[PDB]
């Protein structure tokens, strides 16, 4: 039933254009919005709203994703400073976290009338023949942050038996996504998930699963190998004088005194003793967590991934540069677009996992070609913020 | 001219602000006649009704010539103050995208705006006064029913109601296709010119029963239909009549002229180019002075009007058959290419030239060139197309993996056409044994601009030159242009700038910078050539000796 919501002051409603669209696409959301609307989750809009928010189509049966970002800063205050959904420190560490699709519940809940144009999307036709078909949500929309805001009291209520018969069972919801978590054996934390299931299954709700406790942290491996060349010792030291501008204690003097004098690359030079002396106790502060790098939660996340060649990719979260909360890798018809997609859904899920937040990326693609590609790999229920870069050619070798 | 029975869209203000009460200047006899004669006409017909000044808002009239008038309202303070609407289209259609049929037939609304209502809670803000012929009388005071000529809302509403009269017989003829266009109708179909000729009349009277008037089997338009710089037959389409004038003098209006209506032509006409032509509106000069023509300029005139010698169609889509994009590179920077889906035949043509970044090669640029295309072919065809490409699946595939960005072509194929695109060099992944291992660094003085560039060698070898409205970025260049000049087919360069790294690192083959393109040239000349990077001052070898020898009297 209708809890009154409004913008934060200043701040007018989305007008955000809709992207070109594929033949199939469009097709799947006129079906999609067709039985939305006889349903009476979207009514048809006239001229009279001006606003937008962009839509597409995701997967075997296509299901429709409204990108509402837009929307999301500007109702900020009410998600996040009236209705926040706290996070529990202990989800990252659990031994397995479930993740559930859960956003078929605000469906039943109708939005508040005055707010409905907010919500205002576009479906458009193929080399503009027809005008676009225009719609807006009269019940809690998918993606939209104040859903589970609204839904949070409903949504206790359901949980209150099962958090009551599994005290030791972490229920975090972020999004249109519940996280559910538990340091059982693998089988009955499936069970309890099942379990949990039928609970949601008797209002009408309907897995994907982590593994957050084994997320160790991805070590900056320095080589080893008989008999150094030039070359070798020069990559050597310009790795661990970028790591000392964020690990303390990296020492770094004895490897460049090997380095004395205008010499050749390939000319191969014996290697001492004070050299495995500071690479070893190099070594192992690398394996260890950054000290002095702690969360801000009133400061926004960051994401960079490096393109690593032979399908691999490396990626590192931070708010202030160089200041790593966390890093990482990602494993492999495959291609750069659908794993760069693949692996920005991996960081991000760790990202709300650990942080209840997602980062904003910085993405080594070209604009226009992450727009046109990205939703044919795309699966989550969200949508985290972009931006597209240069990754500097030197960033990536240092956590190769 | 009939008035429609449509719902009506509810229409606000800008919040927090009134409607508008802008004063009535007081206008000629002559005029003031003239708006009565055209008022009252629109009185009797339901477009206007009277009002009193308990009304308290008011727009501005005037009336402008013929041997009658048309009277003319000044909506701008309303238009303020009116509440912002849906755009009336997202992109309009290109002919290319449209399927190909048998008769296409044009309606136009009759008295467009007119015919649709107004919202009645607004009409009160559509006050506008006929004044008397001084001070005198207080003025005669009416409102709009009707949408109203150069208001905000009548273009999104008038469209919006338009969509909603046709939602019936489009969904009761479902092989029918209507466009709508302002105050125009375009409808086709494949059936015969009986039952065609039939259909339009059966439309007729669908939007005659919602109150709009279009013209009948006589007075209706005849293809080819003239539309937004188009020809468009029921079986082909083409751009509007291109006409090259030939000038003693060019202006830099005759010039801006020519490379829109190039810009134009080249939707369809294949091989246009525009970069001499263009070349000569940088950094310029006013609308009238007289740009002489470029050699290069005359040579790109004469291939134009060589293309536009004959006229040349395009064909509508299939849907079922595969889009054929094919680009060739055409000169420096500028790429063309061609959409078919049988053999030749086109559905439309088009030219690349972008410049992003400063620094490019030609296998980023056609990358680049075939996500513009494919954009362009989701837009128009709901789909991508196959390529066929001036590069080898092998030059290709090299180029992705080792570089650091992104990428992906959808389905392609090489094609032989000259020139084809090809790494001009190769950075080795090696040291080479037995090479002149330089050492380069740069220096410069940030207030007197002044710099050094120079190199130490494992050979003994050693030189620096001066430089003087230089920054560190152009002395690092400098200085690795330096070690390729004096170090012949096979060299090792270590520097310390990322920026210089990053730049040579990624093949480029031309730059927006001379001395990058000099390097270049001397990348070519090479045989094999291995760059890498050290940091600045952490005591190794050659570099702390080339930064002291740069050092010297700059920092
Ligand atoms: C201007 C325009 C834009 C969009 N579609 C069309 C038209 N008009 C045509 O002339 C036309 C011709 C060929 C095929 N479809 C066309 N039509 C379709 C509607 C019958
Ligand atoms: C800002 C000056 O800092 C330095 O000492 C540096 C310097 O001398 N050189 O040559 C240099 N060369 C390339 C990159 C960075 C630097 C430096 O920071
Ligand atoms: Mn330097
Ligand atoms: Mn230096």
């Amino acid at each position: 039933e209708t809890v009154p919501v409004k913008l934060k002051p200043g701040m007018d409603g989305p007008k955000v254009k809709q992207w070109p669209l594929t033949e199939e696409k469009i097709k799947a959301l006129v079906e999609i919005c067709t039985e939305m609307e006889k349903e009476g989750k979207i009514s048809k809009i006239g001229p009279e709203n001006p606003y937008n928010t962009p839509v597409f189509a995701i997967k075997t049966k296509w299901r429709k994703l409204v990108d509402f970002r837009e929307l999301n800063k500007r109702t900020q205050d009410f998600w996040e400073v009236q209705l926040g959904i706290p996070h529990p420190a202990g989800l990252k560490k659990n031994k397995s976290v479930t993740v559930l699709d859960v956003g078929d519940a605000y469906f039943s809940v109708p939005l508040d009338e005055d707010f409905r144009k907010y919500t205002a999307f576009t479906i458009p036709s193929i080399n503009n023949e027809t005008p676009g078909i225009r719609y807006q949500y009269n019940v809690l929309p998918q993606g939209w942050k104040g859903s589970p805001a609204i839904f949070q009291s409903s949504m206790t209520k359901i949980l209150e038996p099962f958090r009551k018969q599994n005290p030791d069972i972490v229920i975090y919801q972020y999004m249109d996504d519940l996280y559910v978590g538990s340091d059982l054996e693998i089988g009955q934390h499936r069970t309890k998930i099942e379990e949990l299931r039928q609970h949601l299954l008797r209002w009408g709700l309907t897995g994907y699963e982590l593994h957050p406790d084994k997320w160790t942290v991805q070590p900056i491996v320095l080589p080893e190998k008989d008999s150094w060349t030039v070359n070798d010792i020069q990559k050597l030291v310009g790795k661990l004088n970028w790591a000392s501008q964020i690990y303390p204690g990296i020492k770094v003097r004895q490897l460049c005194k090997l380095l004395r004098g205008t010499k050749a690359l390939t000319e191969v030079i014996p290697l001492t003793e004070e050299a495995e002396l500071e690479l070893a106790e190099n070594r192992e502060i690398l394996k260890e967590p950054v000290h002095g790098v702690y969360y801000d939660p009133s400061k926004d996340l960051i994401a960079e991934i490096q393109k690593q060649g032979q399908g691999q990719w490396t990626y590192q979260i931070y708010q202030e540069p160089f200041k790593n909360l966390k890093t990482g890798k990602y494993a492999r018809h495959t291609n750069d677009v659908k794993q760069l997609t693949e692996a920005v859904q991996k960081i991000t899920t760790e990202s709300i996992v650990i942080w209840g937040k997602t980062p904003k990326f910085k993405l080594p693609i070209q604009k226009e070609t992450w727009e046109t590609w990205w939703t044919e790999y795309w699966q989550a229920t969200w949508i985290p913020e972009w931006e597209f870069v240069n990754t500097p050619p030197l960033v990536k070798l240092w956590y190769q | 001219s009939p008035i429609s029975p449509i719902e009506t869209v509810p229409v606000k203000l800008k919040p927090g602000m009134d409607g508008p009460k802008v004063k009535q200047w007081p206008l000629t006899e002559e005029k003031i006649k003239a708006l009565v004669e055209i008022c009252t006409e629109m009185e009797k017909e339901g477009k206007i009704s009277k009002i009193g000044p308990e009304n308290p808002y008011n727009t501005p009239v005037f009336a402008i010539k013929s041997t009658k008038w048309r009277k003319l309202v000044d909506f701008r303070e309303l238009n303020k103050r009116t509440q912002d609407f849906w755009e009336v289209q997202l992109g309009i259609p290109h002919p290319a995208g449209l399927k190909k049929n048998k008769s296409v037939t044009v309606l136009d609304v009759g008295d467009a705006y007119f015919s649709v209502p107004l919202d009645e809670d607004f009409r009160k803000y559509t006050a506008f006064t006929i004044p008397s012929i001084n001070n005198e009388t207080p003025g005669i005071r009416y409102q709009y029913n009707v949408l109203p000529q150069g208001w905000k809302g009548s273009p999104a509403i008038f469209q919006s109601s338009m969509t909603k009269i046709l939602e019936p017989f489009r969904k009761q003829n479902p092989d029918i296709v209507i466009y709508q266009y302002m105050d125009d109708l375009y409808v086709g179909s494949d059936l015969e010119i009986g039952q065609h000729r039939t259909k339009i009349e059966e439309l007729r009277q669908h939007l005659l029963r919602w109150g709009l008037t279009t013209p009948d089997k006589k007075h209706q338009k005849e293809p080819p239909f003239l539309w937004m710089g188009y020809e468009l037959h029921p079986d082909k389409w083409t751009v509007q009549p291109i006409v090259l004038p030939e000038k003693d003098s060019w202006t830099v209006n005759d010039i801006q002229k020519l490379v829109g209506k190039l810009n134009w032509a080249s939707q369809i006409y294949p091989g246009i180019k525009v970069r001499q032509l263009c070349k000569l509106l940088r950094g310029t000069k006013a609308l009238t002075e007289v740009i002489p023509l470029t050699e290069e300029a005359e040579l790109e005139l004469a291939e134009n009007r060589e293309i536009l010698k004959e006229p040349v169609h395009g064909v509508y889509y299939d849907p079922s058959k595969d889009l054929i994009a094919e680009i060739q590179k055409q000169g420096q920077g500028q790429w063309t290419y061609q959409i078919y889906q049988e053999p030749f035949k086109n559905l439309k043509t088009g030219k690349y030239a972008r410049m992003r970044g400063a620094h490019t090669n030609d296998v980023k640029q056609l990358t680049e060139a075939v996500q513009k295309i494919t954009t362009e072919s989701i837009v128009i065809w709901g789909k991508t197309p196959k390529f066929k490409l001036p590069i080898q699946k092998e030059t290709w595939e090299t180029w992705w993996t080792e570089y650091w960005q992104a990428t992906w072509i959808p389905e392609w194929e090489f094609v032989n056409t000259p020139p084809l695109v090809k790494l001009w060099y190769q950075l080795e992944k090696e040291p080479i044994v037995g090479a002149e291992t330089f050492y380069v660094d740069g220096a410069a003085n940030r207030e007197t601009k002044l710099g050094k560039a120079g190199y130490v060698t494992n050979r003994g070898r050693q030189k620096v030159v001066t430089l003087t409205d230089t920054t560190n970025q152009k002395t690092e260049l400098q200085a690795i242009y330096l070690a390729l000049q004096d170090s012949g087919l096979e060299v090792n360069i270590v520097t310390d700038s990322q920026y210089a790294l990053g730049i040579i690192q990624a093949q480029p083959d031309q730059s927006e910078s001379e001395l990058v393109n000099q390097i270049i040239e001397q990348l070519i000349k090479k045989e094999k050539v291995y760059l890498a990077w050290v940091p600045a001052h952490k005591g190794i070898g050659g570099n702390e000796q080339v930064d002291k020898l740069v050092s010297a009297g700059i920092r």
